[PDB]
């Protein structure tokens, strides 16, 4: 295990993902937890 | 929470329903995990 | 051997039911396709079916004619996990049940309110006479002795013979 | 005045009285001893009227009781949208309805039990259903289980929001009896209010979301290019490509040009051939013109202005030489009483429960229903014995006002008053009735058995021996096939196909067929009328010598329900109204039971099957009911030995369930004889010895056991019976009906 | 004489808010006539606290993460529940929970507990009486600040597909333009 | 502003166990006021006899993975498959002597009420100090407090390894040494 601060970095930076075009309301509704078919689904506690 | 509400849970038809919720789940799970034991 | 039957393992009644259930499900299984949710559960259906039909092999039970398990409860103990374990088994679970609730209306009628302690159980005094319960075959006997177990004869209402 | 007087913080919350088990009653308040007021805790848990004296108190009890029952409703129509969303096939079933089996329930795999996960296509095991949620979603617009989900989250916060009604309106701000007896403004508003502006929203959600959907569902459009219901609601564009009058306007509405809507709002009557049920076009102008009829009819009550009508003076007005003083009283019998209300109420709900249960079999007014035959059939059943059920609750509930709150002072003379000063002249020509009834149409059937047995067929009352044809109901099917023509010119089709005209069938399977009537169906006809009859004889004895009887005259002093009045006069047993109730509900299940025989046996012989390409018309038994319902002898060996094959060979197979709730129905039926037939004296002694033998170990209750009351061995047996009875025809037809339709 | 908000002084004043810290009198919809205060305002101090402490680690888990764990913000929530990372939060916060609602009963019912104290106060700051409702104040402040924050984020984030700022593109050039 | 509060969650009342006795009662640690309900001298009497076997259990978990009884059968560094390897025959030889003892320790008192129905009968005071450091009654109360602490902790301990060996199918040692 990568224990953070004795075999690997205390805190790793981010990916900075750069500012860019902005996404589509259905292209991050037909994704959401609970306004899209699937990820209602996927939603459930896997267990 | 209170004596009243301890006291209620305490009635006769609440305990009878925990205890044999318990009792039910103790056999399912019993089942689950050794399933299908016509002998011992 | 007894009356006849034969072990499972030896059993081509009992062979020919577990192929005849291997394979219904897989037919059954054609519906659905490779990696789904019903398929993958099905899969865990004929798994335990096979090894039920194992451990009855392994376990020793006997087969009649008829391909089942047939079951000797006569005091053999070659066949004692059939009746004589689970029989004292459940000896001692109810037992212990019986103890538990003996010892409770013991408590509860010393108490001032008994009517309503049988209706809204005393649970702190309560579990306390549950766990104690499990030694009840010394109990019993301790109190037999002691003559606490039996009420007499003339104290106890009968009616007009 | 109307207006809104309450009481504020009329009872603390608090779990005391939750720790006091007997705190409504004054006698169960002391404490238990005897296993006796166990019972009489539950028996007693909801009789406000005997736990208190004042008609506020028991109002507001009443009111936030309601408000808990619309929370557990609520919590159900959850639980059906959730399931659907989440444990269904939903999906599958809306792409492809013919051969998609509707399933909502996932059984676990504990104990083998997931063979009852059977194959229902679609790539999905479950437990197939026969609610028909699943066409009422279809009715409704619902493409995607986004929708199921959002709206089963609605419904648990509409019942979070009940609960929090209930205690409010109990604990916080209690009405007073002035503002519960403002009958008038109360029908104003549940007319105008609930009825009508829940019809008019209802339309507006059909006419915007549910008639674009459906036409394109139809077309072909599968549900995933369907446009979302948000962007048909306000994209007019759309809905004139569709429905071209949606491009004038409101406009034609404001101005009364409103035949501009014909195309929406239709009054094409039939079925529509590619779903085979109801047009929604026609849907929604029903639903619309409900909304204005309900509009209109809930201004008719005063209130606050000086327009209105008054009951009172109504009712007052009513009166005849052959009534004396009419239905003066009646009013105030009515805004005092809450158990007449209920008793008409529930008789009202019953009827209407049975009316439904006629209506939608003869005109399926969801897509994809006609040809869900276990759908139908469960559905029919199911509200014809909640109609049963309510009806009887109706009866009851009169017997108990009779015998509570009925008073000659304020009914001297009324109608109640001349009803009971000649009950014995009612109930005993509603005796003759009865046997002439029974006598005659059971007859018919065992006149027919002995002829059958002696071979003479000749001197059957059948089709071809001794026709007893239904002249009136043929002539009422032939004007109701004529009208679309003659009396509904604006009417294209017959508003049922039962009554005649062409056979609709989507795919193979028939949806609706012309039922042809003839002698079987007049002696079932008969037999329903006997039983109809006899429960209301039954029913009705009870109501009317509730008060007393020849037998005793101070019958009301003893109570509702009370066991008897002793050994005296050769016997008074089950003299109450509540043990004329007891008799009343084996009638009316078994008028029910036979009433729901008759439906199966007469749909799967003569509508349900299967038309072929050339014409063939298939059904499903082969319309044997027409030459073997003649005899009870073919009631037995064609409908119930026939059709039992398919529940007693489930075993092994997904309706293996079936076939163990049969098995169990039967044995709490048989179960429930023990408590009918028995009495509290032997089973008194019987515990007598056992309490012995548990004091020669001293293990005795301090709560000494008791044998049940008599009431309540009457009620034990009763309930099983019914459940038994019910259980039983349950598993069979949701058996027979799943494996052959 | 008739008490009217400081915040809507078109309105009278409820007079069930009487004794609390930040009482302007903003409670248009009456919540505290129905609920009681203890109740509501242990509601408020939880996500007050909850709602600062997400919009402080929203804006650092934008920046800087542990090797571990190579999740945006956005996937952070699921790529962790699939780890396991998520129920060992919802397990030692349930613990912490079972005791908040041990505490928040026994408030309610009349111990003696306030609506959000739990005596966590191990440096000492405020000890003083005097400072105490001033903290308190301040406090509220931030955590109202901060539940409008932290909404801001998430919605902004997704929103625009920007990290830390969420702001759209445009948004970085010619914002003060004539 | 608690009029009595818990000196280990001081926002909560104190539980009945705060204002008794036994040892260590000032924590007051009872967020679920079990003390209230279950007899504490009975609790007292369990949570020493659980903590006693517990910390019998965890140096020997710990421990067996590098020793082992010399020529012993079935031996594996790991508890959980040793037990499944080991003779049922030393296991059931094990449980009899701890029956035994346990019989003739708690002899005629095992219910709630028998079991200190003597009022001198002290929680988990079951007589065995062969060395006899109770004599010394100055550190008494230390060695007390001292066991109570040492048998929670492997309380505690024993689950970890357990279930550590659960997650991991390794021994306890094997187990953390992978970790750095
Ligand atoms: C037992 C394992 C372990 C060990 C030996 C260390 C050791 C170290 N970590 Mg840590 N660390 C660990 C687990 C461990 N970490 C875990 C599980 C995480 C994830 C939450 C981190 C996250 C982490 C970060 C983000 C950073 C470190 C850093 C450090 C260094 C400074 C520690 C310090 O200031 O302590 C101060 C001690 C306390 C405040 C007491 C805390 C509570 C006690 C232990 C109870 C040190 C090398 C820093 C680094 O990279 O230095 C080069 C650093 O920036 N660690
Ligand atoms: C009073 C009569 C009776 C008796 C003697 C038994 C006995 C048994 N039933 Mg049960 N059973 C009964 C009534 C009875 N049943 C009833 C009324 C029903 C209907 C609900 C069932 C339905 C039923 C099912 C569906 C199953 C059993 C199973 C079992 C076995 C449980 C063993 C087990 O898992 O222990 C495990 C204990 C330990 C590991 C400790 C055992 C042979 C299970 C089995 O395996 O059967 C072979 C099983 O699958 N029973
Ligand atoms: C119906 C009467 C009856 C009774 C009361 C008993 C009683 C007993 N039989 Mg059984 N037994 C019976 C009929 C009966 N048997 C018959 C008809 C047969 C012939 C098939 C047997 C064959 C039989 C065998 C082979 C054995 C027993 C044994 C036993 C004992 C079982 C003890 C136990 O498991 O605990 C017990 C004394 C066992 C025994 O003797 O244990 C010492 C034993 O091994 N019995
Ligand atoms: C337009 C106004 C209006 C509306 C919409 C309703 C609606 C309702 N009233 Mg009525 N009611 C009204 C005015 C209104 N009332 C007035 C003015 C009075 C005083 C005279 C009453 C007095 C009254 C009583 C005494 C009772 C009702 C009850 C009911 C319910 C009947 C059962 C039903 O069909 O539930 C249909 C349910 C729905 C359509 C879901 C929506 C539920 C709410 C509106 C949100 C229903 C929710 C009964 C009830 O349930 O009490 C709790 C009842 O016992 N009402
Ligand atoms: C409560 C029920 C209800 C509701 C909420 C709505 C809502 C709406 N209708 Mg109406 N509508 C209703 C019943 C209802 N309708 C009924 C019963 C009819 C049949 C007479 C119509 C016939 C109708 C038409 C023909 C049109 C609307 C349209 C509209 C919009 C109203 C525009 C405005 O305010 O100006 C809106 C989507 C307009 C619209 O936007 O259509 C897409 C429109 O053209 N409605
Ligand atoms: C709007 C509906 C309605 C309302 C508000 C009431 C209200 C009342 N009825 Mg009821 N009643 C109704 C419908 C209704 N009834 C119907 C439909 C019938 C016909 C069957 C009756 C018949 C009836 C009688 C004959 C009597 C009452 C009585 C009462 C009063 C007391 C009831 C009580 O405390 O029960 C509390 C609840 C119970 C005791 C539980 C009942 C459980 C039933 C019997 C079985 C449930 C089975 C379950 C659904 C399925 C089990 C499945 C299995 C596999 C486990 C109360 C005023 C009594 C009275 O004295 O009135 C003044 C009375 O004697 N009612
Ligand atoms: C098959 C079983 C059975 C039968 C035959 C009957 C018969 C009757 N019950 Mg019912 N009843 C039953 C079960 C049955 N009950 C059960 C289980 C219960 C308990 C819940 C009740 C409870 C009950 C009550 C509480 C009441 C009835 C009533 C009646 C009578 C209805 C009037 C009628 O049509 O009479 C005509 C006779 C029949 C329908 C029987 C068969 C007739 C055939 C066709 C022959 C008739 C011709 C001729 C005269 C005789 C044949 C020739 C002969 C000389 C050889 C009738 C005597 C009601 C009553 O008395 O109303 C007046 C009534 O109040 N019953
Ligand atoms: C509302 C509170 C909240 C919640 C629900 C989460 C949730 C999450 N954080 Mg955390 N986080 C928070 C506040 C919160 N954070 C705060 C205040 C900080 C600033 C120190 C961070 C800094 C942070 C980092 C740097 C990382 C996460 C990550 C994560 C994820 C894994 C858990 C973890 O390792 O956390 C670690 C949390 C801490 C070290 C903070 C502990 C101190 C708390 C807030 C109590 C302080 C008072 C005593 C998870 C989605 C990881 C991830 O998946 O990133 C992509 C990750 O790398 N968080
Ligand atoms: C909860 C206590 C416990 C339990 C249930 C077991 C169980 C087991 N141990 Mg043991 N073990 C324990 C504690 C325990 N151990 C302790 C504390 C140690 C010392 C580190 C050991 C060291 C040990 C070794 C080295 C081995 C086992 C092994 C075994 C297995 C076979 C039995 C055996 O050979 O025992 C051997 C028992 C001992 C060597 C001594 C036990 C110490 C007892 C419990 C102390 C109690 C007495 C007390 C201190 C004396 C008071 C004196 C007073 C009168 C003055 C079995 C699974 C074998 C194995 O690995 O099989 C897989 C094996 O080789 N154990
Ligand atoms: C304050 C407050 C409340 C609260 C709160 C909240 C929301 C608190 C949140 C706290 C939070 C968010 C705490 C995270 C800790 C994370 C840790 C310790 C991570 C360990 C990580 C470890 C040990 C390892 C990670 C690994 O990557 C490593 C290093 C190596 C990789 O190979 C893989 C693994 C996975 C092994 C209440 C209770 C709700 C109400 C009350 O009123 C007020
Ligand atoms: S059995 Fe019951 S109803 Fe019949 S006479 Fe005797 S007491 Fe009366």
């Amino acid at each position: 295990m990568t224990i953070p601060g004795v075999n690997a970095p205390g805190l790793v930076p981010a990916t900075k993902k750069s500012v860019g075009p902005k996404p589509e309301w259905d292209s991050f509704r037909d994704t959401s937890h609970f306004w899209s078919s699937e990820g209602i689904m996927n939603s459930v506690p896997k267990v | 929470m209170s004596n009243d509400l301890l006291k209620y849970l305490s009635t006769a038809p609440v305990l009878l329903t925990a205890w044999m919720s318990i009792t039910a789940g103790i056999i399912i799970e019993i089942q689950r995990f050794f399933p299908d034991s016509l002998s011992f | 051997d007894v009356s006849g039957l034969t072990p499972c393992k030896d059993s081509a009644v009992f062979k020919r039911r577990l192929d005849g259930s291997v394979k219904k499900l897989n037919s059954r299984l054609a519906n659905y396709t490779e990696g789904t949710p019903a398929y993958i559960a099905l899969e865990q259906q004929i798994e335990q079916t096979k090894a039920r039909f194992a451990k009855y092999g392994e376990k020793g039970l006997l087969c009649g004619a008829d391909g089942l398990p047939h079951l000797i409860a006569d005091g053999r103990l070659d066949h004692a996990g059939e009746f004589i374990i689970p029989g004292f088994g459940f000896l001692y679970i109810a037992g212990w049940i019986g103890w538990a609730g003996r010892s409770y209306l013991q408590f509860s009628k010393k108490t001032d309110k008994p009517n309503e302690n049988e209706i809204i159980i005393n649970v702190p005094v309560a579990l306390g006479m549950m766990a104690g319960a499990f030694i009840w075959p010394l109990a019993a006997w301790k109190e037999l002795i002691d003559g606490k177990l039996l009420v007499p004869g003339d104290e106890i209402t009968v009616s007009p013979r | 005045k109307v207006r809104v007087i309450v009481d504020k913080d009329p009872v603390a919350t608090s779990f005391e009285k939750w720790a006091q088990p007997g705190h409504f009653s004054r006698t169960l308040a002391k404490g238990p001893k005897t296993t006796t007021w166990i019972w009489n805790l539950h028996a007693d848990a909801h009789d406000f009227d005997s736990q208190t004296s004042s008609l506020e108190d028991i109002s507001r009890k009443i009111f936030s009781a309601h408000f808990g029952q619309l929370a557990i409703i609520f919590l159900w129509v959850s639980q059906a949208y959730f399931h659907g969303a989440r444990f269904s096939n939903y999906s599958a079933w809306l792409q492809n309805p013919t051969a998609i089996k509707p399933s909502a329930q996932v059984v676990w795999p504990i104990v083998g039990q997931e063979i009852l996960n059977g194959d229902v296509g679609g790539g999905f095991s479950g437990v197939q259903i026969t609610s028909g949620v699943f066409q009422m979603w279809r009715a409704s617009g619902i493409t995607n289980e986004t929708e199921l989900y959002w709206t089963a989250m609605g419904g648990l916060v509409m019942s979070a929001l009940m609960v929090f009604a209930g205690w409010f309106h109990y604990h916080k701000a209690a009405p007073k009896l002035e503002w519960f007896q403002n009958v008038e403004s109360m029908m104003n508003h549940h007319l105008a209010g609930l009825l009508g502006l829940g019809c008019l929203s209802w339309s507006g959600h059909q006419i915007h979301i549910s008639l674009p959907i459906n036409k394109l569902l139809d077309a072909g459009v599968a549900p995933q290019e369907i446009p979302l219901p948000h962007e048909l609601l306000f994209n007019q564009d759309l809905m004139a490509q569709l429905y071209p009058s949606f491009k004038k306007g409101l406009l034609p509405f404001f101005t009364l040009n409103w035949s501009e809507y014909s195309d929406f709002l239709t009054f094409k009557g039939g079925l529509n051939p590619i779903t085979g049920s109801l047009w929604l076009s026609d849907t929604a102008h029903h639903h619309l013109a409900l909304a204005v009829l309900f509009i209109f009819a809930g201004h008719m009550y005063r209130t606050n202005w000086g327009i209105g009508h008054s009951m009172k003076e109504i009712l007052e007005a009513h009166k005849g030489p052959l009534t004396g003083e009419g239905h003066k009283g009646l009013y105030e019998i009515l805004t005092t009483s809450w158990h007449a209300q209920l008793a008409i109420n529930l008789a009202m709900m019953g009827s209407l429960s049975i009316i439904v249960a006629h209506h939608m079999y003869a005109m399926p007014p969801y897509p994809y229903i006609g040809v869900d035959y276990p759908t139908q059939l469960s559905l029919f059943t199911h509200h014809m014995w909640i109609g049963g059920f309510c009806i009887c609750g109706a009866a009851a509930h009169g017997a108990i006002f009779m015998v509570r709150d009925y008073s000659p002072v304020q009914s001297y003379n009324n109608l109640l008053d001349r009803v009971l000063r000649h009950r014995d002249a009612i109930i005993s020509h509603l005796n003759w009735v009865c046997i002439f009834l029974g006598t005659h149409s059971f007859g018919f059937y065992i006149h027919n058995d002995t002829m059958r047995a002696l071979g003479r067929p000749q001197d059957m009352f059948s089709d071809k021996a001794i026709q007893l044809q239904p002249i009136f109901a043929k002539w009422v099917q032939s004007l109701h096939t004529l009208a679309p023509g003659s009396t509904a010119p604006n009417a294209l089709a017959t508003s049922s196909y039962a009554f005649g005209g062409d056979v609709v069938a989507v795919n193979g399977k028939i949806a609706m067929m012309p039922i042809t009537l003839g002698t079987a169906d007049f002696m079932v006809h008969h037999i329903h009328a006997f039983t109809i009859h006899v429960t209301v004889l039954i029913l009705l004895k009870g109501v009317l010598f509730a008060r007393s009887s020849r037998l005793i005259p101070d019958k009301a002093n003893l109570g509702f329900r009370f066991p008897c009045d002793g050994p005296g006069r050769g016997g008074t047993c089950q003299v109450s109204a509540w043990d004329h109730i007891f008799l009343g509900l084996f009638w009316m299940y078994n008028c029910i039971s036979v009433v729901i025989f008759h439906f199966s046996w007469k749909m799967q012989s003569d509508v349900w099957g299967t038309i072929s390409s050339s014409g063939k018309i298939s059904h499903v038994t082969g319309g044997n009911f027409a030459n073997s319902a003649l005899t009870i002898n073919g009631w037995l060996r064609d409908f119930l030995w026939s059709q039992a094959s398919q529940v007693i060979q489930s075993y092994g197979s997904a309706l293996s369930a079936y076939g163990l709730i049969f098995l169990g129905a039967h044995f709490i039926w048989a179960f429930s004889l023990m408590f009918l037939f028995s009495g509290r004296g032997y089973w008194q002694e019987l515990i007598e010895s056992i309490v012995w033998a548990h004091n020669k170990l001293k293990l005795a209750p301090a709560i000494q056991p008791r044998a049940l009351s008599i009431t309540q061995g009457r009620a034990v047996g009763l309930a099983h019976y019914l459940l038994g009875g019910i259980g039983t025809t349950w598993s069979f037809f949701l058996a027979r009906i799943i494996s052959v339709g | 004489p008739v008490e009217y908000s400081e915040s809507l002084p078109f309105l009278v004043k409820r007079k069930a808010l009487k004794g609390y810290v930040g009482d302007v009198g903003f409670d248009p919809l009456g919540f505290s006539e129905i609920l009681p205060m203890d109740w509501l305002r242990e509601a408020e101090l939880k996500h007050c606290r909850v709602a600062m402490l997400a919009t402080f680690g929203f804006g650092f888990t934008d920046f800087w993460h542990f090797p571990g764990f190579d999740y945006t913000t956005l996937e952070a929530h699921d790529a962790c529940v699939a780890s396991g990372a998520m129920s060992q939060l919802l397990l030692w916060i349930g613990l912490l929970e079972v005791f908040g609602t041990i505490g928040i009963d026994q408030t309610l019912r009349g111990s003696g507990r306030a609506a959000g104290d739990f005596g966590f106060d191990p440096l000492g700051f405020g000890s003083d009486p005097a400072k105490m409702a001033d903290l308190q104040m301040k406090e509220l402040a931030n955590g109202r600040l901060a539940m409008f924050a932290f909404s801001g984020f998430v919605t902004q984030s997704v929103l625009t597909g920007n990290q830390f700022p969420y702001l759209f593109d445009y948004q970085t050039t010619d914002v003060f333009a004539l | 502003a608690i009029a009595k509060p818990s000196n280990a969650v001081p926002f909560l009342t104190a539980p009945p166990c705060q204002s008794s006795k036994l040892a260590g009662a000032e924590t007051g640690f009872d967020p679920l006021y079990l003390s209230e309900f279950i007899d504490l001298k009975w609790a007292r009497e369990a949570e020493l006899k659980h903590g006693r076997i517990c910390m019998l259990a965890a140096p020997g978990y710990f421990f067996q993975e590098f020793f082992q009884l010399p020529g012993f059968p079935g031996y594996s560094p790991n508890g959980i498959e040793a037990v499944s390897s080991v003779s049922p025959e030393a296991l059931a030889q094990i449980v009899i002597f701890m029956s035994v003892i346990e019989y003739n320790s708690n002899l005629n008192k095992w219910t709630m009420d028998t079991m200190f129905a003597d009022p001198k009968r002290e929680p988990g005071n079951l007589g065995f100090d062969p060395l006899k450091f109770g004599e010394n009654k100055n550190t008494r109360a230390r060695l007390e407090m001292a066991e109570l602490k040492n048998g929670r902790l492997a309380m505690l301990a024993f689950s970890g390894m357990v279930h550590q060996t659960f997650v991991t199918g390794k021994p306890v040692w094997a187990s953390l040494q992978d970790i750095f």
